[PDB]
């Protein structure tokens, strides 16, 4: 941000800026479940498909 | 070498012993070191700047 | 560009509470420190002293009344035009320029030098709230008549305002005792002050 | 697999200006306890005869 | 209120919005055309699609000033606009408040001055993307007036953070101003659907605008380095500082002067200089101005050019496909934002009453088709004789004629 | 209920759906076209076919801008939709309700305010595959009125995981959000059978895009390297770092300066830079446009011009095969979403009783071709003399001249 | 417990998260892995996700609490009242203020009442008074302890 | 944590003195040291490969 605006008498002081760059990684996240092909079809109330 | 020293004979803020002078042409361009204190340093130049590097 | 534009329409309030911050230190019309407990009304002594002021702001004139002489016209140094470029490397400046100034309206329709609290209804309610209250209301002029002063505003650091909150807007102070400045005063947020 | 990822740090990192600017200056507050008093000179004065 | 329902008040008509911004007055342009790099309008066309217009805005102008080709399409294409009759028309089955409304709008409009030089600045966001002017509200008395027209450059606005499809002016603080109610003409041609910053022609041109820029300047360069050919010379072991400059003062003035003459020890190579063609710039010149023509005005008249041919169907075919197309989009885009911006403040100012939004009038510009006189005036009378009943209206509103009074 | 047969509930009407998902207006686009090479294409159309449509849609607009000649086509071919004359009829054989009712929903269309640009904004699926136009409902009373039509980003969708054919919003969640009823108009012409996110044009278009992009910007570096030849300086051992930089400079500025002088034991050669031609580059460009120009427009005159050559029946040449078929294909499509999305919302909200969904009025665009009025009207003579009763609703719908009031 | 004052209204919200892909879905059906023909009869069903969260501001959040309410003096004035007047003290380069306007209370499932006591109730826990009553709104969760 | 292990009996090509044999080293996919003898101790496998979390 700039400084603040000072008073005048004589001169103008030609300020400077500051800067704070931030760094941060990405990672990866999963989760998976194993089933068995032939249960999805071997049910039925309808469940152990929707999971 | 150096980047540049600004100096035209004039520091942009030396703040010593509690008081904030303007003299010995201390300014410097670089982020070597004390760069927060740098910046108090710099950021000041009242008067005209001449950029004469030294080529330290 | 647009950095430098905003600070320059913000800087308005950086000098009125910068001269407010410096009312204990500079001097009104009459002589003494804007807020000093030595103000010359008389022969007699009158006084009014975290920098808060107390102020009626219903009055002719407000205090700390603020003078814009001229807006914030950019200034910019972007074209090799200059010297700045030619002894530097390439170096352009952008700027913004005032000339205003703070001003001292009147020393004798405000207040400061608080110890404020709000623990007691009043025992430390009226240790500062209401002595700047009566004090303005029963403020004397040049002839030995009250100023008829109408304290309505406070302005208080950002510390102050949960304190400033409860002397007004709580019925109970801090005991569930009772508040007699509730509604009284309205209080706004500053942070440029402490 | 890649030999040296350390170095093409530089080229992978992308850009989010959303920190940038992402602040203001206290809400106005001269107008409550302030009047302005438009002015043309280099020192103005204020008379009142009591 | 205005259309689009915001409480609107009197007490604000008194004085320009940007009154009190005696800042922006005082600003010059930064040109950031000069010294510029695909790089360079990479990053200001993005930054642009953030909220930062003021670099987008000078872009645009200098791109503008620079280009003759593009210069004068966008002035061709203005042009035609600003040639075409107007009228307002009162809405549909209007009643007869309503047609004395619209009449007064339309002797209002018409006894205006500085009309012509609204619509050109109206029309600067064809390839600006969105254009404003700003409106002086004076009283003759009881009547409100638009005292005149004043176009702001797109440099003074910026994008809201908290919406991108909505202007603000630029104070210096971070969310800028909402533009006044009443306070404006804002125009903002629709040729692509996105966001406003995004949808300036200058947009899409700026590209072939660079290439050209490119090439010209290569070839420039290239035809100034043309002419006589770099020659080297040598000298050798032993030979004094005022020798190597009388050597090197002679290879310089070698190839204006016809002869020379150096000792045997020295010697002189004359190398190729630029050996080539202009082919290649040229024909990069030529891609880029097609290109500018099409997005310009079609690829049927401009950049493949329709090519000469008369007759009495000459008209239609070259007008219908491409430019009367154009002509009507530009014209009823033009004409939605007058009626909305501009008739609204006069009807519910200068007359009593809350008219409802739906029935204000619209004003309507003249794109009538000049038709084949004497083709149709050979037809009628063949099916006039068969028993048609044509309405006489038809034929009055298609020929321009008008009907007798 | 909507056509669909989904319930609609009028609480929700009151709010627009993504008004509970601030965060999709705060956002960027990412710009996926810098930088882009045929496997970064490819992995995007990819990704795209499996539910992932923001990259593809951010693509897509960066596709429209920075192509000259793409985006002319299609805004040739949306304004082509855009001047057409529009009119709303009652269904087959209709009742006096019946057409009480269309004549109404017409009267309503007529002074909708935003029409041309809500037919802009679906249009734009024609491209992107899919257009999203949300819906401002508000009661003036006791009539549902559209306050305005806002058109939401490509990339602010997604693909159902359990369906491909159905679209949902972004809202953070894997399964996004299903479409509220009667809070969009989503138009998806079909120009080929498949899934929603093939179905695009531009998916067709993207690869000749990149070969332009690729042939340009190489035609630009060449154009860049042309001019001067390289030119190699050599020293021979014992030439300080001093000499090496005197010498380097020396060769750098040679080329622009005319003259120079060397040493007899150093050396400069002058090898060629870049010799060739842009006739692979032109080439390549030329066959992409061509390619661009079919695929939209058809090519029998866009690509492969029709040329010159007036007539009675040149318009009939011109617009018949490829022009009219497209044309008609075209507002076909826009006036089915609408009579869909648009009509029926209206019917059901601001009229009483339920009427069945196979008898409401659809908006029909005005396709009719103009016809030679000279050659008929020699015609019409000689066969009502020989006897033939031809109607006079015949003629004069297809004249246009309307019958007599 | 658990503590957190954010701001809300801030053109930047703490702890800003980062969707760079969406909940991609992975699959193995049938003969598009080896799981399925050269294995058992086994399928896996995926959920691939690349995103992290950021320590956005540092300057404006404020955290470790004694989160309490009694006496209003103590407990509560001195800790949540505390922490309300150090996020408006906050300074930035200049010594300006940053305008910070804490809106934002997060605290887990333990600390619900508690928190709403604070902001809520005019009295705090003995009939005293509660200056801090409708100045932040709660926001409660579980995901955090 | 090292992410990078090759734990299936894979075979990956190491030099010992003049040929390049089938062997099972560094194998990580992580590197701050022996680099450009990694390269060539580090050609990915030839049969399958799967990783563990070492966390050495």
């Amino acid at each position: 941000q700039f400084p603040k605006l000072r008073e005048w008498i004589g001169q103008r002081v030609i300020k400077d800026m500051a800067a704070q760059g931030y760094q941060i990684t990405n990672k990866l996240f999963e989760s998976t479940v194993g089933v068995k092909r032939t249960d999805i079809e071997d049910d039925n109330l309808g469940v152990y498909g929707p999971l | 070498e150096v980047e540049g020293v600004f100096v035209r004979a004039t520091v942009e803020r030396r703040c010593r012993a509690g008081f904030c002078f303007d003299k010995e042409g201390q300014g410097f361009a670089d982020g070597v070191l004390s760069d927060e204190q740098l910046e108090a340093l710099e950021s000041d130049p009242l008067l005209k700047v001449e950029r004469c590097t030294f080529s330290g | 560009m647009q950095e430098m534009g905003r600070a320059a329409g913000a800087h308005p309030d950086e000098l009125v509470f910068a001269l407010l911050k410096a009312g204990n230190a500079n001097l009104c019309y009459d002589g003494q420190n804007f807020f000093d407990t030595d103000h010359p009304v008389y022969p007699n002594v009158d006084g009014t002293g975290f920098a808060p002021a107390a102020d009626p702001g219903a009055a002719w004139y407000l205090l700390d009344t603020s003078r814009s002489l001229k807006p914030l016209i950019y200034q910019e140094r972007m074209k090799p035009s200059f010297t700045s470029m030619t002894k530097e490397d390439d170096e352009q400046v952008f700027m913004a320029d005032e000339y205003r100034y703070g001003v001292r309206s009147r020393c004798n329709v405000g207040f400061g030098f608080w110890q404020l609290a709000a623990m007691s209804t009043e025992e430390l309610n009226q240790v500062n709230f209401e002595k700047v209250y009566d004090a303005m209301r029963n403020q004397k002029a040049d002839g030995g008549r009250p100023l008829d002063i109408r304290p309505n505003l406070l302005v208080v650091p950002t510390t102050l305002r949960s304190k400033a909150k409860e002397v007004v807007g709580v019925q109970r102070l801090a005991n569930g005792a009772d508040n007699p400045n509730f509604e009284l005063v309205q209080v706004l947020d500053t942070a440029w002050l402490n | 697999a890649i030999i040296t990822p350390a170095l093409i740090s530089a080229l992978k990192t992308s850009f989010q200006k959303h920190f940038q600017d992402a602040l203001a200056t206290a809400p106005s507050t001269y107008l409550q306890v302030a009047t302005v008093i438009p002015s043309t000179t280099a020192s103005n004065t204020y008379g009142w005869l009591g | 209120v205005d259309v689009y329902g915001n409480p609107i008040r009197t007490q604000q008509l008194r004085e320009p919005q940007t009154s009190r911004l005696a800042g922006l007055a005082k600003e010059f342009a930064q040109h950031p055309a000069k010294g510029l790099t695909p790089a360079k309008l990479a990053r200001i066309l993005v930054e642009a699609e953030q909220g930062n217009l003021q670099a987008q805005a000078e872009l645009f102008m200098d791109m503008e000033e620079r280009d003759a080709h593009l210069f004068a399409e966008m002035s061709k294409r203005k042009r035609a606009i600003l040639g075409l009759d107007w009228a307002v028309e009162p809405p549909r089955n209007a009643s007869a408040a309503e047609k004395a409304d619209a009449d007064y709008l339309h002797e209002l409009l018409l006894d205006l001055e500085g009309l012509e030089d609204l619509l050109l600045d109206a029309l600067d966001g064809i390839g600006h993307g969105y254009s404003c002017i700003e409106l002086e509200w004076a009283l003759q008395g009881r009547e409100w007036m638009p005292l005149a027209f004043h176009h702001r450059p797109q440099s003074w606005f910026q994008l809201n953070p908290e919406d991108q499809n909505e202007l603000r002016l630029r104070d210096n603080s971070p969310a800028g101003e909402a533009l006044q109610p009443f306070g404006w003409i804002i125009h903002r041609p629709r040729a692509r659907s996105g966001y406003v910053a995004r949808s300036g022609l200058f947009r899409v041109l700026a590209w072939p605008y660079l290439f050209r820029h490119y090439a010209t300047s290569d070839l420039a360069e290239m035809l100034e380095i043309y002419g006589l050919p770099i020659r080297l010379g040598k000298y050798p072991p032993g030979t004094a500082d005022e020798e190597k400059a009388t050597l090197l003062r002679a290879v310089t003035g070698l190839g204006h002067a016809a002869a020379g003459i150096i000792p045997e020890t020295m010697a002189i190579d004359f190398q190729q200089a630029a050996q080539g063609s202009s082919d290649p710039f040229l024909a990069m010149m030529r891609q880029s101005e097609d290109a500018i023509s099409k997005a310009v005005l079609g690829g049927t008249l401009t950049s493949t050019t329709s090519q000469s041919g008369g007759g009495a169907f000459a008209l239609g075919q070259v007008h219908n496909e491409v430019r009367h197309d154009l002509l009507a989009s530009d014209a009823r885009q033009l004409a939605a934002t007058l009626s909305r911006d501009l008739l609204w403040p006069l009807l519910v100012l200068n007359r009593p009453g809350s008219p409802d939004v739906r029935r204000a009038p619209r004003l309507v510009f003249d794109l009538r088709e000049q038709a084949d006189i004497t083709s149709m005036a050979q037809s009628i009378p063949a099916l006039v004789n068969v028993g048609l009943e044509i309405p006489s209206a038809w034929v009055y509103d298609k020929l321009g004629i008008p009907q007798p009074a």
